[PDB]
RNA sequence: GAGGAGGGUGGUGAUGGCGUGCCUUUUGAAGAAUGAGCCUGCGAGUCAGGGACAUGUCGCAAGGUUAACCCGUGUGGGGUA
RNA sequence: AUGCCGUGGUGUAAAGCGUGGCAGUGAGACGGCGGGGGAUAAGCUCCGUACGUCGAAAGGGAAACAGCCCAGAUCGCCGGC
RNA sequence: CGCGGCACAUCCACCUUGUGGUGGGUGUGGGUAGGGGAGCGUCCCUCAUUCAGCGAAGCCACCGGGUGACCGGUGGUGGA
């Protein structure tokens, strides 16, 4: 019973290549070189989605800091004040507010300033 | 009939094909070494 | 069958020495990996038969036939002849008028006058003597037909 | 508009705002209320429990569209280790009305 | 998600810093963030955002003689030797604009946008700046709170 | 085609009526002047195979 | 009365005795507050494990 | 439905972030340790034996089982050494 | 001082013992702590720890970094501490 | 930690209550050598059944599906 092992292998070849399309040079043409890249690419996606989440926090923080400085207040005391106020609002939508409605951001700043106690002593 | 004829459950254990990738059993497959055992069987006596 | 190293003609020469050639360590011209090479772990011409207990054989057979009796698939006919000569046409009318099924097993015995001649040329119809009543034919065929002598012989041999 | 708290996440939504959310016990045509985090009508800024435990975001669940198919497999190095798998997050669609 | 990234959605304003008594480092930092746009909420590191920054009176930047006579500047050419060692004091007496430029560039990232940002920098040693056709905005340094 | 039994094992080990194998001790065939009767009694008799090599010995006999 | 034992640091460099001590305190993850009875035998386990857990009197 | 705002597929991708080929052998590798130019095809743990050990299921039940061999037509019925 | 054997309670999910089946390992490294060999030496070599890590563990930090610090990735999330 | 989707042990109440499964809870799930368990796929014989020159196989492109090996539909080529 000779089986002619071409077909079964071709399923892998055409699948991996059609997914690997777009890669430069001997990456989107060669099965055995493409296969390497899918391994590296997918390990990269695996860690990059998580890093992406952290990255977006970094961006949101920077923008909040910018608007906060426009209202003459730091990010530190901003978050401290909002926590004291119980305003459990995430940094994503807070940074959104910074653009959609800067006045609302100013209002939240006044709330934080009022909620903050007096100084840096305890 | 034959189309309703079935083997007993628990019998007919599939043959563990050995040298067919890492997910099946392995590249070295049992003989995970480089010494005598990797290449030939030492007499049980020795 | 197949062909392993040693049956392949030649191959005793060891060309492409191990220094100054830049080629792999060939060592023989008919190794498996070479075009026209031998077959490793090939299908050697096995001659085998899964010997089983006679009690398993008999139990399985009487089990299958007993299920046919439970479903009314046993047609213990008396004979099939126009006197002495065969008549396949009449066999068709008889079998397809009482059974009305595709695959049929016929048990007659050692009578070649109108035994395995009238039932021949009937797709799905197989015929055998009581002594050779296997199970594969029984499970393949539905309306198992017996002669009176088939029942007497089978029962007598099987108490 | 208002920020709705649901699925462990927060989303900015307004009236008539279609947004993808996580899987929850619902069907097709049921208005399930959801808590709020912040309501901003352009001047009013809410903050505390007097608003948070007072108002909600009522919306209909109509969609049940599956997320993108993520194919993934891990690979370490010369160790000789691969882990083939995948995941397709089951989501729902929220039509925000309040 | 983000709203700021978009072709043409940038306000290219002009800022002027009277760099007389200010220290080099603090000036360079404020210029760097102000130049990149981190003082704005529409930050988008992927694009060449930010405003234009003008340095005025760079000649008068206060730097101690303890560094004028010791903080050496090195421009290696590529040839054997060719380590163009020159004092920062002499650079202050020849091309102080290049000193300030160097300090800012050392605080900017090292990437393609950094060069697109560099070409948005205009530094003149003197106080009299012909560029008055645009809208200069005097900008001073400050702390915020805390 | 058919198994062989190690002749030394068949000449040194004795299977009992159950799943046990015993070993004859006889470190007493060379010099017997310095050995006390205590030691020769320790060697005298027949001792069950220690469980640390029965998985080998049973295959050596069979 | 009762104590709330909350693990703060992990069990990576912790040796066998410390790891088993935490197993006997019923701790499985970092923030896993466990309510323990009177100090019949907890004093030793805590004193052995002080740098990995937080001792907080609780009801 | 032209052209376009907005929305969503399929390409391309400015620009930023992150990130040291695969296999083997190694205490240890991205390799300046080795091997592969690429593609297609071929190819490496299989079988006989009334073998041995252990285990799971299936026949029987202090029993079980037939080898060689005979008859016959498929491989079934007999055969007690 | 620690550590070892045994004993009475408390606590704990599987950790232990015995008997069988089937293999691997049988070249280790580093760091910390005690030593010896050496030159009061070495990224040297040889010992012990129920001391750990790597080996066989990705991630964050040490600028870069298998062995140091924190911490043991089922998958997803444009959510937090 | 939170919110959803898979899985492995143990446990609670059930249906054929150790054969085999249903609802729920807790804990667990990095892993080479190596053990064990459960599967996909090409070819071939047989049985039941069946599309099939009103166009199969093979091949190509697209759109979809499955936790994965992989699978389906559409269209084109081809013609058993």
């Amino acid at each position: 019973a000779r089986v002619k092992r071409a077909v079964n292998a071709h399923k892998k070849r055409r699948s991996i290549l059609k997914a690997s399309r777009g890669y430069r040079g001997q990456r989107s043409r060669l099965y055995r070189k493409a296969k390497e890249q899918q391994l590296h690419s997918l390990n990269y996606a695996y860690r990059d989605r998580r890093a992406r989440k952290g990255e977006f926090r970094k961006l949101w923080i920077a923008r909040i800091n910018a608007a906060a400085r426009l209202n003459d207040i730091t990010y530190n005391r901003l978050i401290q004040g909002l926590k004291a106020a119980g305003v459990e609002v995430d940094r994503k939508n807070l940074a959104d507010i910074a653009i959609s409605d800067p006045a609302a951001f100013t209002a939240l700043v006044d709330v934080a300033r009022a909620a903050l106690p007096e100084d840096v002593n305890a | 009939k034959l189309h309703d004829l079935r083997p007993a459950r628990g019998s007919k254990i599939a043959r563990t094909r050995v040298g067919r990738g890492d997910g099946s059993k392995g590249k070295t497959a049992g003989r995970g070494t480089k010494g005598t055992r990797a290449r030939k069987q030492v007499p049980v006596t020795f | 069958s197949t062909k392993t190293r040693g049956e392949v003609s030649g191959g005793g020469r060891k060309p492409y020495r191990q220094k100054g050639t830049g080629r792999a360590r060939q060592g023989s011209t008919r190794a498996p990996q070479f075009t026209g090479g031998g077959v490793v772990h090939g299908p050697k011409p096995r001659d085998y038969s899964q010997r089983t207990p006679k009690k398993m054989i008999a139990a399985a057979l009487r089990g299958a036939l007993s299920d046919r009796a439970r479903n009314g698939r046993i047609h213990a006919i008396t004979e099939l002849v126009e006197g002495q000569n065969p008549s396949t046409k009449s066999a068709r009318a008889f079998l397809a008028s009482l059974t009305e099924r595709k695959q049929v097993l016929v048990v007659i015995g050692r009578s070649d006058e109108a035994g395995a001649k009238s039932v021949r040329n009937l797709p799905g119809v197989h015929i055998l003597a009581p002594d050779q009543l296997n199970t594969y034919d029984v499970l393949r065929a539905d309306d198992v037909v017996f002669s009176v002598e088939a029942l007497n012989a089978y029962i007598a041999a099987n108490t | 508009y208002a920020i709705v708290k649901t699925g462990g996440k927060q989303y900015k939504v307004a009236v008539g705002d279609v947004v993808k959310v996580e899987k929850l016990e619902s069907e097709q045509g049921e208005k399930v209320s959801l808590p709020v985090a912040l309501v901003v009508d352009g001047a009013t800024v809410t903050t505390d429990a007097k608003a948070l435990a007072k108002v909600a975001v009522t919306g209909e669940v109509l969609g049940h569209t599956k997320g993108p198919k993520i194919r993934i497999h891990k690979f370490k190095n010369k160790t000789g280790y691969h882990k083939r798998q995948g995941h397709r997050q089951q989501l729902t669609v929220l039509k925000v009305t309040g | 998600p983000t709203y700021a990234p978009k072709a043409g959605d940038t306000t290219r304003s002009w800022y002027v810093i009277d760099a007389t008594d200010v220290v080099l480092g603090r000036l360079a930092v404020a210029a760097a963030n102000l130049l990149r746009g981190k003082h704005k909420p529409t930050f988008a590191p992927n694009v060449d955002g930010g405003d234009f920054v003008i340095v005025i009176n760079a000649d008068k930047v206060a730097i101690s003689g303890d560094k004028l006579q010791h903080k050496m500047v090195y421009r290696h050419s590529g040839y054997p030797g060719g380590l163009h060692k020159r004092t920062i004091g002499e650079l202050m007496q020849r091309h102080p604009d290049r000193v300030v430029e160097k300090a800012i560039l050392g605080m900017l990232p090292k990437n393609r946008l950094s060069r697109q940002i560099q070409r948005k920098l205009r530094v003149y040693a003197g106080p009299e700046h012909p560029h008055s056709a645009q809208q200069p905005v005097p900008y001073e340094l400050k702390q915020v709170a805390q | 085609p058919k198994a062989k039994t190690h002749s030394g094992a068949s000449k040194r080990f004795r299977r009992t009526g159950t799943g046990k194998i015993v070993r004859q001790k006889a470190n007493r065939r060379h010099l017997l002047e310095h050995k006390p009767s205590t030691r020769t009694r320790r060697l005298d008799g027949r001792t069950v195979v220690a469980a640390n090599d029965t998985k080998r010995v049973t295959s050596l006999l069979n | 009365s009762q104590l709330k034992i909350t693990q703060v640091r992990s069990t990576i460099g912790a040796r066998w005795k410390q790891r088993e001590s935490l197993r006997t305190l019923g701790l499985r993850r970092i923030r896993h507050s466990v309510i323990r009875e009177d100090n019949a035998a907890t004093r030793g386990l805590i004193a052995v494990v002080r740098h990995l857990v937080e001792v907080e009197p609780a009801q």
